C-alpha cells in the first residue's frame, strides 16, 4: 500500500523497490540499456540504486555514474549505495580495515563521480580486521562527508548487534541496515534473525535476490535458455544449482506457484516480490533485470501486495515447507 | 542465546552487568525471555531500565549466577523483595524454596459448628 | 530599554528586532525594495536577518543573499539565519534526515552566497526522522562550519527538551532557540511552555509574526485592502480566517486597543510589537514589510517598551481575555 | 610459513617482511640502486616500507617518494611508515608535542609527494610532552586523513600501556605497533617486555636491525671490509663496538651459528631473520640492504622459517647465552 518507506528506523527515505547493477551493468547488458533501465526506474518513484566496487571490477559504479551525470538528476534525489569489500589483488585492498575502507570508498566515489554515497555498506564480515577499527573507520567516512549512513551484508546478527555495542561504548554511528539475501528458498535469515534487530536496535533489511537470480521466474523448468544469466560465462555455479538435484525440485514447485499467480491477476516473478515486501522489517526489495520488459513487469509486484492474504500466505508455505521455525 | 554477549541492567540508576549466557539460563523469566524483556530496552544507552526497589536486584541477578540460590538481603523488607520476584517473574518453583527458606453440602455445614 | 540582548543564554548577541523574508522577498515586493527595506534595518542597528529554503522556493535567499553581496556589509556585523525541511518534491527532500539536513543547508548557503549561516533551524518537527539522527546532522554542520548555532522550529518543550537531553548522552550540541509564533491572538506557547526551557536549559524564543500577518494593524475592519497579504495569491487561507466569526471579533477587540494607543502617543503595531518584547524569555521578535513606511514605524516599538506599565500589561489582558493560564 | 600477517591485533595486513630506508637511502647507495632495491621487494610482495624525517636529513623520504611515483604503484597496494621526533635544529622542531607532530608528519608528506602514512611512528619516547597531547596528536592526524594508524618505538611496556590508557580515557586512538630492536643480541624487551602487550591491549612488534647493521652477517671477524656500513662517516660508534671486547666475543659466537646454518642449507643472515619471525608477537621485520644480492638473500629467510624446530631453537640459545629470563 504504502511506497516509500523508512530505512529500518532511521530518517532515510527508500522505495520499497530499488534497482540493483550485479551482472548487468557494465558485463551483461550495454550502457545504452543500462541508461533506459534506470530511467524507467526513477521515472517511476524508484530512489534506490545498489552497487559495489566488486561489480564488474568497478565498471558498474562507472556506468552507474555516466547516467547520473548525463540526466542531470537531482543529487538529492537519489539515494546510492555501494558496498566495499573486494578492491584488487593486492593485500591490503581487501576486508574492512581502516586502510580500506578509506581507499575503497574514495575509489568507488571517483568511479561513480559522485562527492559522496547515500549508505556504505560491508559487504561481507572480515574476520581479520577488529570491529572497532571497523566501526570508527564507518563512522570516519560519515564525519568526513563521504557518507550520509552505513550499514552491513551477510552479516550475522549476533555481528551487526556487536556493531551497534562498540558504537555506543565509543560515541561512534551505529549502522542502520542490512542487505541479506530473501527469496522463496532463502529464509532463515530475515524471517527469525533480523526481526529482533529492527525492534531492538531498528536496523533495517534490504533483501536482494528475490527471484534467486531469475530462477522464481520459471524460465528454467525446460532447460537453461540462451542469453540468460545461467549461460553467461562467470556462472557455471548458478547452472549447476539449476539442474543439480535441488534444482529440479524447487522447479517442480514453482508449477503449483504458478496457478496462484494466475489466480491473483499476475505474474510469478510479481508474485514472489510482493511476498518480499509482506514484512515490516524488510525496507527495501533490490531488483535485477536484463531488459525493459522484465523490469516494469517487477515493478508491478506494488498492486499484489495488497491482494496477499494471510490465507495466501498460509498456502506458499505449504507449497513451499520451508517455513522457518520461530 | 548462551552467548557471552554482554547485557547491562539499569535499576533506578544502579547499574548492573551480566552476560547473556547467565540470564538466557532460565528462558520463563522477564530477563531471560528475550520477548519479555525488550519492552524495556533503552537503544541509546545499549541497557535495560526498570524504575523498581534497588537493593532487591542483587539478590535477583545473583540468583541468575549462582543457578538458582535465591536469598533475600538482610536489609531488604520481607514484603518489597517478595513482590520484586513476581515482578522478575523468577516463577513458584523458586518463590516456594523463598517461602520454605524464610519460615513458611448438609454434610459439610453441620461439619463447620462441630 | 536595552536593545541588544543574548538569543537565549548563549553568547549570540542579536538585537530586539529581526527583519525576516517570508512572502515578501522574491515575491510580494521588488528586489529593489527588498534592498531599501534591509538597508534601513541595517542602518538602524538590526543585525538579525531570517530566512528560509521554503520561502518563494528558494528566491528570497537569493535575494537576500545579494543585497548582502552588493552593500559589502562585513559577514561578522551580521546574524543570518535559515530554516531547513521542505526542499523539492522529492521523497528524500523534506524532513530532518541527516541526508536533508546537510543537502539542504549546503544548498540555502550556495543561494545565500555565504560560507555559513549564524542559526540552522528545524523549520518543524519530523516525526519520520530519530532525534539521534537529527541532532547528530545539526551538531555534523555546526562543526563543519557551515552553521554557528542550531536552533527549533514549532517543536513543543517535550520536543525541544528530548533534543537536548539527546545532546547531552552523546556529547553533541544542544539547540538555542525556538522560533514560536507569537501575538496577541496566540501566546498559549510562548508565555507557558517556553519560559521553562529558558530557566532551566537556557532555550531563547526567536518569535514570529508579531501582527497576525498585519491583522492586528486594523486596516482590515473594513474590508480586504488591494495589494495587502490577504489579497495575494496563494493566501486565501488568511482571506478566510479575517472574514470568519473569529475574524470579525478579533477586528472589535482592536478597538478598544487602539485607544491604548493613542493614550500611549504611538500606532497600534507599535504596541503590539513592544507587547511582545515585554518577556526575558523573548530574544527577538522578527519583523515584516512591504514598504519603507512599516518598517521605520514597527522599528519605533521600542519607545514604547519603557512605556508598558503592569497597569497597562493587565488593562490589554482583560480585552483581549486569552491570559493563558499558567 | 604465511607469508602475511596482521600488524598486532589490527585490520592492517604487513608482509612479515619489510624494507627500511635507514643509512641507504639519500646516504650510502645512489637513488638508482635505491629504486631497483625496491622494486625488488615490491615484485616479491613486501607492501611494507619504513623510513623517517630524520634519516638522511629528509632525503630518505624524498628518494622513497620519488620511486612509489615513478613506478606507479598503486597506493592501496602500499604500507608505507614513518617516524616523527627529530625535525630540525630549532628547539620546537624536536619532541612528540602537537606542533612538531603535526608540523613534523605534514613536512614529511610533502617529501614522500603522499597525501597519508599508513603508520605514522614516535621515534622514541618524549619526556617533555604529557601523555594526553602526544595521544590527542597522534589521534588528529588520524581523524584529518594524514595518517591511518599510529604506534610508538623506543618506548617502554609501562609508556605504550599508558598511551592505550589515555586513549580509552579520552575516546582516542590507541597505538597498534612498537618498532624495538630485536636481533639475536639484543633479546630483552620482544621476548619479555611486549608479549604480555600483544595478549593483553593487541600491540604488535615491528623489529628493526635484524643483523645489527650486519655484524651477524659475519663479514668482521677478519676486520672492517671497505664500503660497509662499520667503514662509513658518522658511524664509528659502530667500528668501535666491533673491535671491543664484546665485539670479538659476538664474532667468536657466530662461527658456532654457521654450521647451523650450513645444517640447515642457508646463510646465517637467513638464519638471523627466520630466528626473529618465529614469534607470533612479532609482525615484521625491517630489513636493510646495499646491494640487490643482499636483499633477495635476506628475503630468502621465509625459507628457513618452517626448518626451525624447538630442538634448533634451544641449540641457539645455548650458543648465545642470552635467554631472558621470563
Ligand atoms: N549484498 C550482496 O552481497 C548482494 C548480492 C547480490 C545482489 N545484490 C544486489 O541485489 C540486486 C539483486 O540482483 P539479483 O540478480 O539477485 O536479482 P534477482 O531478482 O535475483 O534476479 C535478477 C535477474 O533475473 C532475471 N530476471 C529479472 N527479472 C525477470 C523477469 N521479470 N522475468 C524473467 N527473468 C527475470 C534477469 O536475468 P537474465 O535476464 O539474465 O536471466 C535478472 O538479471 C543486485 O543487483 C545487487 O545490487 C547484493
Ligand atoms: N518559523 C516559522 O515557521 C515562521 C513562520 C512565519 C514567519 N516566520 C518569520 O517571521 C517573520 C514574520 O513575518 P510576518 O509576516 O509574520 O510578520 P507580521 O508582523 O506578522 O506581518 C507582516 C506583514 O504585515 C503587514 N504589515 C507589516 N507592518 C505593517 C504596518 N506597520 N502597518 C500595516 N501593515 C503592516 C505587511 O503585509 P502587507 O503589507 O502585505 O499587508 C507585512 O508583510 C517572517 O518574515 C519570517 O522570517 C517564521
Ligand atoms: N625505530 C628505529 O629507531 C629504527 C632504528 C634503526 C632502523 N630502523 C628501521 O629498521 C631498518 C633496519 O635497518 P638495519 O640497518 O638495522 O638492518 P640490519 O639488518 O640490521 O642491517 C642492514 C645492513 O647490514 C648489511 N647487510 C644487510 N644484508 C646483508 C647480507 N645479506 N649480507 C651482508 N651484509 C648485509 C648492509 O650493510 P652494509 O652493506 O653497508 O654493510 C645493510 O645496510 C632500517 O632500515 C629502518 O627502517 C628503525
Amino acid at each position: 500500500l504504502q511506497f516509500y518507506r523508512n530505512l529500518g528506523k532511521s530518517g532515510l527515505r527508500v522505495s520499497c523497490l530499488g534497482l540493483g547493477t550485479w551482472v548487468t551493468f557494465g558485463g551483461q547488458i550495454t550502457d545504452e540499456m543500462a541508461e533506459h533501465l534506470m530511467t524507467l526506474a526513477y521515472d517511476n518513484g524508484i530512489n534506490l540504486f545498489d552497487t559495489a566496487e566488486v561489480y564488474a571490477a568497478g565498471k558498474a559504479e562507472v556506468v552507474l555514474g555516466n547516467i547520473i551525470k548525463k540526466k542531470g538528476w537531482r543529487r538529492s534525489s537519489l539515494v546510492i549505495t555501494t558496498k566495499i569489500f573486494w578492491g584488487g589483488k593486492a593485500e591490503t585492498e581487501r576486508g574492512l580495515s581502516r586502510k580500506h575502507i578509506i581507499e575503497g570508498l574514495k575509489a568507488s566515489l571517483e568511479r561513480l563521480q559522485l562527492e559522496y554515497v547515500d549508505v556504505v555498506f560491508a559487504n561481507r564480515p572480515d574476520p581479520n580486521t577488529p570491529m572497532e577499527e571497523t566501526v570508527r573507520a564507518m563512522t570516519h567516512v560519515i564525519n568526513q562527508g563521504m557518507a550520509m549512513y552505513w550499514g552491513t551484508s551477510r552479516w550475522s546478527s549476533m555481528e551487526i548487534m556487536e556493531a551497534y555495542s562498540v558504537a555506543r561504548q565509543f560515541n561512534l554511528i551505529p549502522p542502520i541496515c542490512e542487505q541479506a539475501e530473501y527469496h522463496m528458498f532463502q529464509r532463515e535469515k530475515v524471517e527469525v534473525q533480523l526481526p529482533e534487530l529492527f525492534h531492538k536496535i531498528g536496523v533495517g533489511a534490504m533483501t536482494w535476490s528475490p527471484l534467486a537470480c531469475g530462477i522464481v521466474s520459471g524460465k528454467y523448468d525446460s532447460g537453461i535458455p540462451p542469453y540468460s544469466r545461467a549461460s553467461l560465462k562467470g556462472y557455471q555455479w548458478l547452472k549447476d544449482k539449476i539442474l543439480s538435484e535441488e534444482g529440479r525440485r524447487q522447479q517442480a514447485k514453482l508449477k503449483e506457484l504458478q496457478a496462484i499467480a494466475e489466480r491473483l491477476g499476475c505474474t510469478l516473478p510479481q508474485l514472489a516480490i510482493a511476498w518480499c515486501l509482506r514484512n515490516e522489517g524488510v525496507s527495501s526489495v533490490l531488483l535485477g533485470a536484463s531488459n525493459a520488459e522484465q523490469l516494469m513487469e517487477n515493478i508491478g509486484a506494488i498492486q499484489v501486495l495488497p491482494k496477499l492474504s494471510s490465507s495466501i500466505v498460509h498456502e506458499i508455505d505449504s507449497i513451499l515447507g520451508n517455513k522457518p521455525y520461530s | 542465546h548462551e552467548s557471552s554477549e554482554r547485557v547491562v541492567i539499569n535499576i533506578s540508576g544502579l547499574r548492573f552487568e551480566t552476560q547473556l549466557k547467565t540470564l538466557a539460563q532460565f528462558p520463563e523469566t522477564l530477563l531471560g525471555d528475550p520477548k519479555k524483556r525488550m519492552r524495556y530496552f533503552d537503544p541509546l544507552r545499549n541497557e535495560y531500565f526498570f524504575d523498581r526497589n534497588r537493593p532487591s536486584f542483587d539478590a535477583i541477578l545473583y540468583y541468575y549466577q549462582s543457578g538458582g540460590r535465591l536469598r533475600r538481603p538482610v536489609n531488604v523488607p520481607l514484603d518489597i523483595f517478595s513482590e520484586e520476584i513476581r515482578f522478575y517473574e523468577l516463577g513458584e518453583e523458586a518463590m516456594e524454596m523463598f517461602r520454605e527458606d524464610e519460615g513458611y453440602e448438609f454434610q459439610r455445614q453441620v461439619w463447620l459448628l462441630f
